[PDB]
RNA sequence: CCCCCACAUAGC
RNA sequence: GCUAUGUG
């Protein structure tokens, strides 16, 4: 007992033996290592600590611990020469360094240490796995923030299903800024004792304690350096995902003190935004910029934003928004928007402001009308307790509350499927799409669920990579800014959004502007930036879900501007075949087998990966949103300078991004994510789907122990992503190839908007050197604040059976032809419910359903090739039905089956 | 031309939103700003006379605006109107636990500013 | 059978719809939550007495 | 308009549930509830009887036949704010028409 | 009354 | 040029 007898020494602590006595434990933590054989951040063996638990007097555990590390004589001597120049800062643990005879060996036992440090608590939430989950919940039982009974409950980590677990996080946010303060505190000892070393997670207590003091170099005093990027960069989503700075919305930065009273007039922030700067990231290298104006180019732009998050989560949600100004026309004052306040870039103001103009052209009052700011300010007051979403104003005294009409019912259709034998009881196929009706609070419930987008950081080393590897995905296209008479716009009979609905279609405003107003306003906008309304609509729709749909109709002055943006590169990428974004690409005429055998490549191990995102429309984070469009702005360093590139962004973040949204005649704020009505939805989508598969990817490779990887390139490539991730600023630009070279052999993908399949190598992912679901499943649920679930995300073992979900399709192989050939087919529900339910009873007459029916049978060829008899009959059916109806009012002409199978047939 | 049509509705949709506007407290609180600008969201907030308050259930309504008086926005409002889902007019007695089956929630209340 | 169910479930909330019922929130709200627990609905049983509940909402008024 | 609740009506004879035929067979007669068929025990329904002969059929002593299911009576409004009891009417004193009888599900 | 963006397809 | 349908 004369060990036990010597780790308590003086400071009079009664010990327990954790492991086996007088001899080293061994452990399973999480570490953060960088030498010359193996870098990344996972889990590995500590075998050279012997750990006691120290005891209360009535001998219940305590969760201070004894943690001796026994090492070499150097190691030892270095330490007590580098403590002693560090045991004066109160944010390092107390060392007592001493030598025993075991046969002496020198002793360095640290005190009231904790059993989990930081980096343990980093690697549970951003490797997120169910049913393994014992480090988390040890932590926050420990910690108080739920009791042990907390985990009965399942779907307890679901962020949609049970949001009580953000208020669980809330617990641990408190320890976590004061082990970011303990930080800054060890850096100015650092500094100040003249100390140059790396800072590493793993290497810090959960009280915020430091303890390892090995690797660091003696310098002059006062010229120390640390070096804090990993540790910050890592630590960067654990700061929004447990709200860590919520102490600072406090009067002195305590929690049992009252909140902040805010001027409501103050809209800058900027001091406050670097004194919470100076405070918390002291030591951070880069520079900062509060207002992201001054930003030199767009990675900068993206590091400023990712600061940006963090901090408006302290300042108060009515400082953000448009910022009006008073200004006269003809000696009228109006009250107009001269700027805007955005949680991620900062303050901008516009540069071109007119305050007294005796004339108003239709350019100006054209933006005035759809500024929010006459709207806003006119309006009355609204308190809206349906919704947890900031409400501003409401338009109107009453409040709209639209329905969704059912679906009306064909009934000739429904008496002709009876007649054929379909709909017995215990058939496969049945109806299970209808049109679903909505009450009266649809569109308020709907709206509701952008209470699912929470601000999120990212890793921005990893981002600032991720980016850089999904710029190679968008190399063969090309972009810039058109010309107002070089757009092309498909359907001119649309709304043109609020409040031009109430005056005409989008006819109307493409007629009435000539081509040199449309390109003066786009040049406004590249120097401006406009606010906008976007009106929320009730999808009509046919689904198997209960749930209502919402699309945003964002207004035309939003999106005439966008298209003069986007419009080259987004027709670039819909022009382009064989790619890695599909948008563009028939299924027809051997395009599903096309697209099949364009992703089914070179992969040596072939299994078939799919993913579904939960809530992608609401959940998406405004750094990922940032990043699409930063990624497709990537093509105008020809015709935009660095200003109009970042007001051009401002624009777009400003009007489908945190714009003001008009949910049924009352204004609401939004706070984030996607809008299905903007102009560059679905290539942004695809912007972030790859970026999701990307960072997947990066979190397999550096999540996995490097001396257990057969390979040595792999080991190498591994070595070399953490330094091009942690350690340079620069960009490595042919590491970024060789990266993209490895994941184009490894882990090839097909990229439609959110719906994604890829071929991955089998080998590879069951060694842990490629995204697998598991690593899919932890990136949305760090960087998604979602869970996806594995049940219904697929894997797809055999290669000749296609992949089992892409676009609502299920695909098999049959010989057409002579030749096997991949063929997309739907579920006969589908057509069955899109076939007896139409959305108008005006569509039930025979001059539409004609052209009606010869879709859908169009739709469903494929199925005479399917082995169940039912599915088969499915196109009979459809068939003999527009046979009926045309004998009731030759290989082109669409009555005989061959004209059906020549849409698939992949000669034209 | 049409274009003449339609810029003279948003010009007279201008003209009227403009005198919907009452220039008391929008004047008091922009000339009181230093750079000149204030944001959006505290313009109706500070500046618009009436509350619109739609309460969805019974016991939102107890904790909100019970009474003929409440406190929001650091002001006191004067209940002037309550009217349900329907557009019909609720009585202040009607609102109660027993009968709160029999409203057709949600309820719009209607304040003015003191 | 079953499907016959949802298929005249879903004309007859039309046939409610177009006698505006729909100006009533209180009484709409509970129809298409009848509505959509029988188009969700897997058996006959429960199908056929929400069935019956939204024929005598029907039947409620003359029409 | 007309032609849809005519179509209603005849999947509705195509469907051919008890039920179902039982209320539209005394909604013909008269019978018409009041307020939306409850299916949780014991939940109140209205009901009007508009004549003898229908509470002849649809009243059955103290439990009461509804939509293929037994209801018991409680209290009964003839229009008039008059409470009528149960041992009250009878075919002896069939002039008091039609009488609004609340119920319970078994 | 409201009914977005993008791509594919069919008839004139 | 109009209409319709599928997909996100
Ligand atoms: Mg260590
Ligand atoms: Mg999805
Ligand atoms: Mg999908
Ligand atoms: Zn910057
Ligand atoms: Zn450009």
């Amino acid at each position: 007992q004369s060990f036990l007898n010597r780790v308590c020494g003086v400071s009079a602590a009664r010990l327990t033996p954790c492991g086996t006595g007088t001899s080293t434990d061994v452990v399973y933590r999480a570490f953060d290592i960088y030498n010359d054989k193996v870098a990344g951040f996972a889990k590995f063996l500590k075998t050279n600590c012997c750990r006691f638990q120290e005891k209360d007097e009535d001998d219940n555990l305590i969760d201070s611990y004894f943690v001796v590390k026994r090492h070499t004589f150097s190691n030892y001597q270095h330490e007590e020469t580098i403590y002693n120049l560090l045991k004066d800062c109160p944010a390092v643990a107390k060392h007592d360094f001493f030598k025993f005879r075991i046969d002496m060996v020198p002793h360095i036992s640290r005190q009231r240490l904790t059993k989990y440090t930081m980096a343990d608590l980093v690697y549970a939430l951003r490797h997120f796995d169910e049913g393994n989950c014992d480090t988390l919940k040890e932590i926050l039982v420990t910690y108080n923030c739920c009791d042990d009974d907390y985990f009965n409950k399942k779907d307890w980590y679901d962020f949609v299903e049970n949001p009580d677990i953000l208020r669980v996080y809330a617990n641990l946010g408190e320890r976590v800024r004061q082990a970011l303060l303990k930080t800054v505190q060890f850096c100015d000892a650092m500094r100040n004792a003249g100390i140059v070393g790396v800072l590493t997670l793993d290497n810090q207590d959960l009280n915020g304690n430091w303890y390892d003091f090995g690797d660091f170099i003696q310098t002059t005093p006062g010229s120390g350096v640390p070096v804090v990027d990993s540790y910050y960069s890592l630590l960067m989503p654990i700061l929004t995902l447990t709200r860590a700075l919520t102490a600072e919305s406090h009067v002195d930065t305590d929690l049992t003190k009252p909140y902040i009273k805010w001027d409501l007039l103050k809209y800058d922030f900027t001091e406050e935004r670097l004194k919470l700067f100076d405070r918390y990231f002291k030591y951070w290298d880069q520079t900062y910029h509060p207002n992201c104006v001054n930003c030199l180019d767009d990675r900068c732009i993206l590091h400023c934003a990712n600061f940006n998050v963090l901090f408006s989560t302290v300042f108060p949600p009515t400082s953000f928004g448009p910022l009006v100004r008073k200004i006269f026309v003809d000696g009228v004052p109006f009250v107009v928007s001269t700027g805007y306040h955005f949680r991620e870039l900062g303050v901008v103001h516009n540069q071109d402001v007119n305050l007294h103009s005796s004339r108003l052209s239709f350019k100006e009052l054209l933006v005035y009308a759809a500024d929010p700011a006459m709207h806003a300010a006119s309006g009355n007051l609204l308190l809206d307790k349906r919704t947890t979403c900031f409400s501003v104003a409401a338009l109107t005294n009453n409040v709209a509350f639209q329905t969704v009409k059912p679906g009306n019912f064909n009934k000739d259709f429904y008496d002709f499927a009876v007649s054929k034998g379909f709909f017995k009881e215990g058939s496969s196929v049945e109806l299970k799409h209808f049109f679903f009706a909505q009450d009266g609070n649809a569109a308020i419930s709907d709206y509701d669920y952008y209470r699912y987008n929470l601000p999120t950081m990212c890793d921005i080393r990893q981002l600032l990579f991720v980016v850089e590897v999904v710029d190679k995905y968008f190399d063969c296209y090309d972009g810039g800014c058109i010309n107002a008479n070089q757009v092309i716009v498909n359907n001119l009979d649309k709304s043109a959004g609020f409040p031009f609905n109430k005056w005409g279609k989008a006819r109307l405003y493409y007629d009435s502007m000539s081509y040199e107003d449309q390109d003066a306003l786009f040049a406004y906008t590249k120097r401006n930036v406009i606010p906008t309304i976007t009106q929320m609509n009730l999808k009509y729709a046919i689904s198997a879900k209960n749930r209502a749909r919402t699309v945003a109709g964002v207004s035309i002055c939003s999106t005439m501007t966008n298209r003069q943006f986007h419009q080259k590169l987004l027709k670039s990428i819909a022009a382009t075949r064989g790619a890695t974004v599909v948008i563009g690409t028939s299924k027809f005429y051997g395009g599903w087998h096309n697209m099949l055998k364009t992703v089914y490549s070179d992969v040596e191990n072939p299994h078939l990966m799919g993913w579904d995102y939960p809530k992608c429309d609401r959940a998406m984070p405004n750094m990922l949103r940032i990043m699409a469009s930063l990624v497709l702005a990537r093509k105008h360093t020809t015709c935009c300078s660095l200003s109009h590139r970042f007001y051009r962004l401002a624009n777009e973040c400003a009007q489908v991004l945190s714009e003001m949204v008009m949910c049924g005649g009352s204004l609401y704020v939004k706070p984030g994510g996607t809008s299905s009505g903007d102009a560059t939805t679905a290539y942004a989508n695809s912007v972030f789907n790859i970026c999701q598969a990307v960072t997947a990817n990066v979190n397999a490779l550096l999540s996995t122990d490097g001396n257990k990887i057969a390979d040595k390139y792999v080991r190498n490539l591994q070595h070399r992503l953490y330094e091009c991730l942690y350690r340079n600023r620069d960009v490595d630009t042919d590491f970024v190839n060789e990266f993209y070279a490895y994941l184009r052999k490894h882990f090839s993908m097909m990229i439609l908007s959110d719906d994604a399949v890829v071929c991955f190598n089998s080998t590879y992912a069951s060694q842990g050197l490629v995204a697998s679901i598991k690593n899919f499943k932890s990136v949305l649920y760090y960087q998604n604040n979602v869970f996806m679930s594995e049940a219904k995300c697929w894997t797809e073992t055999d290669l000749t059976k296609g992949p089992h979900e892409f676009c609502s399709q299920h695909t098999m192989l049959v010989k057409q032809g002579d030749d096997y050939v991949y063929l997309p087919y739907p579920d006969p529900s589908r057509i069955l419910g899109a076939g007896c339910f139409v959305d108008d009873i005006v569509k039930t007459d025979g001059t539409l359903m004609i052209e009606r029916f010869v879709s859908l049978a169009i739709d469903a060829y494929p199925l005479t090739k399917h082995p169940n008899q039912e599915y088969a009959d499915v196109f009979h059916l459809y068939l003999q039905y527009i046979r009926k109806l045309h004998d009731e009012l030759n290989t082109s002409r669409y009555w005989e089956p061959e004209f059906y199978e020549a849409m698939y047939t992949p000669h034209t | 031309d049409k274009r003449a049509k339609v810029t003279s509705a948003m010009q007279t949709m201008l003209f009227t939103m403009l005198r919907k506007l009452d220039n008391d407290a929008l004047n008091n609180i922009i000339n009181n700003a230093r750079d000149g600008c204030v944001p959006l969201n505290i313009i109706p907030l500070t500046t618009a006379a009436k509350l619109m308050v739609v309460i969805p259930d019974y016991n939102t309504y107890k904790n909100t605006c019970d009474g003929t008086t409440f406190t929001y926005a650091s002001a006191l409002w004067e209940i002037q109107q309550v009217v349900d889902a329907d557009s019909k007019i609720v009585q202040l007695s009607e609102i109660s636990m027993d009968n709160s089956p029999n409203l057709a929630w949600p309820l719009i209340v209607t304040a003015l500013r003191a | 059978k079953m499907s016959d169910v949802k298929c005249t479930s879903v004309v007859l909330l039309s046939v409610l719809q177009q006698l505006r019922v729909e100006s009533s929130s209180k009484l709409w709200a509970q129809c298409v939550q009848l509505h959509n627990d029988i188009l969700l609905a897997k058996d006959t049983t429960e199908a056929f007495e929400k069935m019956v509940s939204l024929l005598s909402v029907l039947l409620s008024m003359q029409g």
